[PDB]
């Protein structure tokens, strides 16, 4: 317990650094690129030896160190759970980024604002990681809108660009309907069970999770591109080709399936919201592949499919296949 | 160093400051008006030391 | 043209005869003055140390003493076979209820 | 720890002490080993240096008392003084009962991790020891309003006293 | 808008790192205090009941 | 509090008698020296407000206030000096006579006693805004717009007197204090609902509430920059600190006549919002962006639950900031291109790279991104409205989901696209608009690392 | 540079001045059509064509092609959901 | 200019008090107002209804 | 609530029975408002004649403020002698006639039955 906590606090913190340096603007945009590929294969590097001991051991623990808000009988505080699905995800998230971010310095170089593009790449790393690395929804919440965000300025990299400017626009859009379902199970939590971290609210035992199932439902449906919510995803393509192997690429539209799995203690309880996703996400499997099959472009086509295999490993939570859709997300 | 404008520009500067002290003068001007109880609320009835005589100023 | 009035004068910006200005106002000594005390006073001590001061405030409506007492009692209804905390503030005794 | 084990009770711990048969050893063993002499040893002798230097100039804070004073029961209507006693008195109460709720809480969700996916059966100690605590913090102070003070709170002592009291008749029948 | 970023930094550090020096002086200098069982014959001052020496300052000049 | 308003009222001699061109430095720093020894009011007791005397009085819903407004008043002071540079001395200085009479009568308005005392000067930042609006704005309609903003306070203010002064007679008291420690319950007769009603309308009048909000378009859109911040950042909250104090009282009754003016609110910001949506002037979205934000504290306080009022507090100081940021903000663009047409300057950001920033995190604080005390104000709302009713949920979260899609249309229809090629004036944006959004923008998270403090009482 | 006759003026009923309007809205007589007199306060200001900025030509010398819009040319009371970011009017092959 | 002014001035002096404008005016004004009056007011009867003899879920509910 | 009382002799500023009474301190607050209305009347003064406002004829300015403090001397002290009669026949009256003036018993709130509304 000496290793393992500690690295995550150290990998999550080593990241933040290039923005502290370029706010600092004590940093040389020039080889901030290539500074920043340094940092996320640090940050890499120590990122595979908190598996280390969970391989071994397989030890699992929960990080609360500050304590920000007393609110009476509601303590909040700064706090990542740590768990076989946290662990293993950040060094697969980490060696994603910086590979994509390493292929992107050879493309995305004909622009000015290099130096800010990789910038906007730390800015959502540091954001999901919030995401993953969370312990109570409010955390989780932070991490939900900062890639949410994050996708608005990232979409609509080329300012001028009236059609990123439009899925940019559709791209929070829809991640705020999501999010109304994330309020919903915000406010129940803090009514009828009284907590915001996640232990405790598994370990309450809310055996009629009813409508926060819903409200956890709508979430990751928004963030997922689940039908009626989807076409966002295929939207976030009109940005700069990197940004397409970004964000939405397999990264930010995975966050709400990982909300998913998080709550997979109280999800299993009520069939009926069991049954939903697994429908909702077989119809994406359906409807998103079958716009690809007769289609006329290459992102469009594979972010189509990605939203198919959006719909796969939650189809599987559907069925109560929690860690094997983490797998699969990851692979 | 020319003498009358340096403190004609600046007579005004302290306006400010010696309100504050006058502010914070008659503010406490205050308290020995509201003495009433002191050491009286038996939450804090403090018996008097011998060497003081009296709880707060 | 019944009514004499001059025409609409075209606004002036600040950097024409002032590149170098801050914007604040026309003769340029004291605009640097201006730009020097308001970027002193702002963000400096009102900001930096007034952070310090909220930040560094004592016990703000005491919650230290708040744990440090409960602390205390947590014990004592744990020592002698207590409940944690009853489920009346005013003891049920001194209240003279009617009839 | 400054706290014990009455307070915060911390279930024991135990090693399962590990046996490598496999011929490779365990990369595990020496990552921590490296990790505890490069970066824990700087910052041991660091922090012997803060220890050391507060044991240098040790000054002293102690904790604020508070005289019982009489309740708002006994307290006297349109009385201002002795209410108003009262009044902070039974403030300081649901402060410090706030925090007994914090600290059930705290003791329940340290129990939940303690025991992994053993929570369901090795928690309810915990959970119905907070349960009944909620309960009676419920009857206690909930429902009060934003305005609530000693004689809101009472007048719900009151109201919930008096439908026991109707209810116990009504038992006796 | 470099003439903004560099004169914010540079007023903001003006005092930013003199009352940081101070602040991490004082926590490896001076320190924090310890809980006690208030010793009879004296009773604390109205900035005793602190934990931070800054703090018991703040009380001990202003409050 | 005399250690705050001895010198507030010392600032009167020293702006009227210095420099003619000193005026805005000295009036600058000291107003800022005024804010540093406000900031020591920020230290509040467990529950005991603080009483420096008498007839002032001091909590943690009070304080959070006094510093919003002490910490404002060099903002419109920096702000002003950008068109009120083409004017005279005397004028100049009767302009910050007005703003520092604004801001006396704030600090002795939430650091009163009594009711009363508290109505008096409440009222009287009328007549400084007064004047502000009407001798200093800028167009035709602001005559009209002075008389749309006096008569509705006031048709609302009058019924508060008269109840206010039948307290004194049946309580014996208009404190505060005696009256939250003599608190009686009030029945529910027939008279009682007039009694209940004639101390709301005069708070939720310049809230402003769905319906009686109309002055808040026809003002706020048409003051001085320097008026707009101030009337949008605490005069609306006036009838926050009011409705919290005289709530104390007014029990049990808010249990049924809270309904007709609830969902009036709760209609209320989704209309609003959607009103914002569909605008054609700039400072006409922010000003219906007030309202929308304020009526969730309207539910805020009228639902009676700790959680609410703690809510209510932080959206309140925290749409301050944010509203004063953006009026400034379309103050900036107004003034390079003299009118207020949304798409009359589309398409900045290649122009604009610093503006273009303290666009995107005032329209964030505007859309409340996590943790922005903005958030902690609303979720806080949000869960003790649905403790009170479950059904709540979709309507204030379909409004910041409307309240999201305009807060990026500006952004959108200000910054991004393509510049217009025949404006040839957007100069080098001058340090002083720009160091003015600085000092907006810091506080806010600055607050987001300790928002303990802005809960008000209640936490 | 601003008066009355160019300004909007009450709803348009007699002939003349429908081509009053029309020389101040800046098209011709037959091109001048305004709302429905059914109380809504449209008044002076025509009936444009139903149309979007995305049916807007892009090959025309546009004065605002961020938007496509030309300077002096009247332009639609509801062109702001009519823009291109927003909802569209052009036509669908199905 | 023109837009914008016919948007915003020439409205009112241009508005009738035409029996349809009154019709709009009447269920887009009152109407919603009683909609969301009956639904929050039936919600609230029904949910009261349980609340005086515990047939609700409020055992872990002490914050409001 | 006065001027029908037995003794009040008509057209007499302050009563000689009214020199039993605190004499209104010269520092007192409302004395020393009064003397800036002095100033303030003042400065009006030298704007309506153009002069130069705060530094013109101090001669005019300083009758002002004198003047206003005198006048405002006996004003405070006629002030508080008709709230000391207020305050005088308040209770000589109520010793007068005790019985329409009961003391109220203690009854305290351990015993009243006074409600709660649930606040939900
Ligand atoms: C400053 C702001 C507030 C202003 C309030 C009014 C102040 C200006 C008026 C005060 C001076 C005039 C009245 C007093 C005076 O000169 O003689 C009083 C009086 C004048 O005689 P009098 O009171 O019989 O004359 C007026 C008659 N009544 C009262 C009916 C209006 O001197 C007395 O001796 C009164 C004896 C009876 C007292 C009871």
């Amino acid at each position: 317990m000496n290793p393992f906590a500690s690295l995550t606090l150290t990998t999550l913190i080593i990241l933040t650094i290039p923005i502290m340096m370029s706010n600092s603007n004590i940093y040389k945009t020039n080889l901030y690129p290539n500074y920043v590929k340094t940092t996320v294969s640090y940050a890499f590097t120590l990122s595979l030896v908190p598996l280390l001991m969970f391989m071994h051991t397989g030890q699992e623990m929960i990080i609360s160190n500050w304590h920000w808000m007393t609110l009476q009988t509601v303590e909040l505080s700064l706090s990542f759970k740590m768990d076989y699905f946290s662990v293993m995800f950040i060094p697969v998230a980490l060696f994603v980024t910086w590979s994509i971010m390493e292929f992107s310095m050879w493309y995305m170089h004909s622009d000015p604002f290099i130096n800010r593009f990789f910038k906007y790449l730390v800015l959502f790393l540091i954001t999901m990681m919030i995401l993953v690395t969370a312990n109570n929804l409010f955390q989780l919440f932070i991490g939900w809108e900062g890639v949410g965000i994050m996708s608005f300025l990232l979409i609509g990299w080329w300012h001028g660009r009236t059609d990123a400017n439009t899925a940019a626009l559709q791209a929070i859009l829809y991640n705020r309907i999501g999010d109304i379902g994330f309020v919903l199970s915000m406010a129940w939590f803090l009514t009828h069970s009284n907590a915001w971290d996640l232990q405790q609210i598994f370990m309450l035992n809310n055996e009629c999770p009813n409508m926060p199932l819903i409200g956890l439902l709508l979430a990751a449906a928004g963030k997922s591109a689940q039908f009626g919510l989807h076409p966002w995803l295929p939207s976030a393509m009109e940005g700069p080709t990197p940004v397409s192997a970004l964000l939405h690429s397999s990264t930010m539209v995975v966050a709400g399936v990982f909300l998913l799995i998080r709550f997979y203690p109280l999800m299993e309880t009520n069939k009926l919201v069991q049954t939903m996703t697994l429908c909702l996400g077989a119809i994406t499997t359906l409807f998103t592949a079958l716009c690809a099959i007769t289609q006329n472009d290459i992102k469009k086509i594979v972010a189509f499919s990605t939203s198919s295999q959006l719909g796969l490993m939650m189809v599987t939570i559907g069925i109560n296949q929690p860690h094997l859709a983490f797998l699969h997300i990851c692979m | 160093m020319n003498v009358l404008q340096i403190v004609r520009d600046h007579w005004v500067h302290i306006l400010v400051p010696v309100g504050f002290v006058f502010g914070c003068y008659l503010d406490r001007r205050s308290d020995e008006k509201l003495t009433a109880f002191r050491n009286k609320s038996l939450l804090f009835k403090r018996e008097l030391r011998p060497n003081e005589e009296v709880t707060w100023k | 043209i019944r009514l004499q009035e001059d025409p609409d004068p075209e606004d002036e910006n600040l950097y024409e005869k002032n590149p170098d200005s801050h914007g604040y106002d026309k003769d340029p000594i004291v605009d640097l003055w201006n730009m020097r005390v308001v970027f002193f006073f702002g963000f400096s001590i009102v900001l930096v140390l007034g952070s310090t001061f909220v930040a560094y405030l004592p016990d703000y409506r005491m919650q230290e003493w708040a744990r440090r007492e409960a602390e205390r009692l947590v014990k004592y209804r744990e020592a002698n076979g207590l409940p944690l905390m009853e489920s009346n503030c005013f003891d049920p005794n001194k209240i003279q209820l009617p009839e | 720890d400054s706290w014990d084990k009455d307070v915060y009770p911390e279930p024991p711990r135990r090693t399962p002490a590990p046996a490598p048969q496999t011929s490779l050893p365990n990369p595990v063993t020496y990552l921590t080993k490296i990790f505890d002499l490069l970066v824990d040893r700087p910052v041991t002798l660091a922090r012997e240096f803060i220890e050391q230097q507060h044991a240098k100039n040790r000054y002293y804070y102690y904790h604020r008392e508070f005289r019982r004073v009489p309740d708002i029961t006994e307290c006297e209507e349109k009385d201002i003084l002795c209410m108003f006693e009262a009044e902070m008195q039974w403030r300081r109460d649901y402060k410090v009962d706030q925090e007994i709720v914090n600290i059930i809480q705290e003791r329940l969700k340290a129990c939940q991790q303690r025991e992994g996916e053993s929570y369901r059966q090795n928690c309810a100690k915990e959970l119905e020891q907070f349960t009944q605590v909620s309960k009676a913090f419920q009857d206690r102070y909930s429902d009060l309003g934003a305005h609530y003070s000693a004689r809101k709170c009472l007048a719900k002592q009151k109201q919930r006293m008096l439908a026991e009291r109707k209810a116990a008749k009504e038992a006796a029948a | 808008d470099r003439r903004f970023l560099k004169l914010m930094r540079f007023y903001i550090l003006l005092t930013g790192i003199p009352v940081a020096i101070g602040i991490t002086l004082v926590n490896v200098f001076i320190g924090e205090a310890e809980l006690a069982d208030i010793p009879e014959g004296y009773v604390p001052e109205h900035w005793e009941y602190f934990k931070h020496p800054i703090s018991r300052w703040i009380a001990r000049t202003f409050y | 509090m005399l250690k705050i308003i001895i010198p507030t009222t010392m600032l009167l001699p020293m702006t009227w008698m210095s420099k003619h061109n000193m005026i805005w430095i000295n009036a600058t720093v000291h107003s800022l020296l005024i804010s540093l020894i406000s900031l020591s009011l920020l230290n509040q007791l467990g529950e005991n407000s603080l009483n420096f005397s008498l007839t002032f009085f001091s909590d943690s819903l009070s304080a959070p206030l006094l510093v919003l407004t002490t910490w404002l008043l060099p903002l419109m002071l920096m702000a002003s000096q950008s068109h009120l540079s083409k004017e005279t001395t005397t004028r100049k200085k009767l302009y910050i006579t007005m703003l520092i009479l604004l801001q006396l009568f704030l600090i002795m308005t939430f650091t009163a006693t009594e009711l009363i005392l508290f109505y008096i000067l409440f009222e009287a930042t009328l007549v400084p805004t007064l004047i502000i609006i009407t001798r200093w704005g800028n167009q035709t309609e602001r005559l009209n717009a002075g008389l749309y903003f006096l008569f509705y306070t006031l048709a609302g203010s009058l019924p508060l007197l008269v109840a206010l002064v039948y307290i004194q007679n049946t309580t014996g008291s208009l404190n505060f204090l005696i009256i939250h420690y003599w608190s009686h319950p009030l029945s529910n007769s027939w008279s009682n609902i007039f009694m209940w009603l004639a101390c709301i309308m005069a708070f939720m009048v310049k809230m402003p509430l769905y319906g009686l909000h109309l002055w808040l378009p026809k003002a706020h859109v048409e003051a001085p920059i320097a008026g707009s911040m101030v009337l949008a950042a605490v005069l609306l909250k006036l009838g926050g600190y009011g409705m919290m104090r005289i709530t104390t009282i007014l029990n049990p009754l808010t249990n049924y006549m809270a309904y007709p003016f609830l969902m009036l609110s709760m209609w209320g910001m989704i209309m609003t919002s959607s009103i914002c949506l569909r605008q054609t002037d700039l400072k006409s979205l922010i000003a219906y962006s007030s309202v929308s934000h304020m009526a969730l504290v309207i539910v805020a306080i009228m639902i009676q639950t700790p959680w609410s009022f703690m809510g209510a507090t932080a959206l309140m100081i925290a749409h301050g900031l944010t509203s004063s940021m953006l009026f400034c903000l379309a103050n900036t663009n107004y003034e390079r291109v003299h009118s207020r047409t949304m798409i009359l300057a589309r398409g900045l950001q290649t122009l604009l790279p610093l503006m273009a920033t303290w666009w995107l995190m005032a329209s964030l604080t505007n859309l409340a991104l996590p943790p922005s005390i903005n958030l902690i104000g609303e979720l806080f709302i949000i869960t003790a409205s649905f403790s009170w009713s479950n059904i709540t949920i979709i309507l204030m979260g379909m409004n910041m989901m409307i309240t999201a899609l305009y807060s990026l249309y500006m952004l959108i229809t200000t910054q991004r696209g393509k510049y217009t090629h025949h404006i040839n004036n957007i100069k080098a944006s001058f340090t002083r608009e720009n160091a003015l959004m600085a000092l907006h923008i810091l506080p806010l998270l600055l607050l987001t690392l300790n928002p303990k403090m802005i809960l008000g009482p209640l936490y | 540079h601003v008066t009355k006759d160019m300004f909007p003026g009450p709803y348009p009923k007699t002939p003349e001045e429908r081509a009053a309007a029309a020389k101040k809205y800046n098209m011709r007589v037959e091109d001048y059509e305004p709302y429905p007199d059914d109380g809504m306060g449209y008044g002076d200001y025509p009936k444009l064509p139903d149309r979007s900025q995305q049916e807007r030509d892009p090959w025309y010398d546009w004065d605002h092609p961020d938007l496509r819009l030309n300077w002096g040319e009247p332009i639609h009371w509801d062109l702001d959901m009519y823009i291109r970011n927003r909802v569209d009017t052009s036509p669908t092959p199905v | 200019i023109r837009w914008t002014y016919a948007r915003s001035a020439n409205i009112y002096p241009n508005f009738r008090p035409t029996p349809k404008t009154s019709l709009l005016g009447a269920l887009f004004g009152i109407g919603p107002l009683f909609f969301w009056y009956y639904v929050f007011k039936t919600d609230r009867d029904k949910k009261e209804k349980l609340i005086q003899e515990g047939k609700l879920d409020q055992t872990f509910n002490i914050s409001y | 609530m006065m001027s029908g009382r037995p003794g009040r002799v008509p057209l007499q500023f302050l009563p000689n029975e009214a020199r039993s009474l605190p004499p209104p301190k010269l520092t007192d607050p409302r004395l020393v408002y009064m003397g800036f209305l002095g100033y303030c009347s003042g400065l009006i003064d030298n704007a309506i004649r153009r002069r130069p406002v705060v530094s013109a004829g101090l001669h005019r300015q300083l009758l002002y403020v004198t003047s206003f403090v005198f006048f405002g001397y006996y004003l405070l002290k006629r002030q508080d002698y008709m709230y000391a009669l207020r305050d005088h026949d308040m209770f000589a009256y109520v010793k007068s006639h005790p019985e329409d003036f009961p003391e109220k018993d203690k009854k305290t709130y351990g015993e009243i039955l006074e409600e709660f509304h649930p606040v939900r």
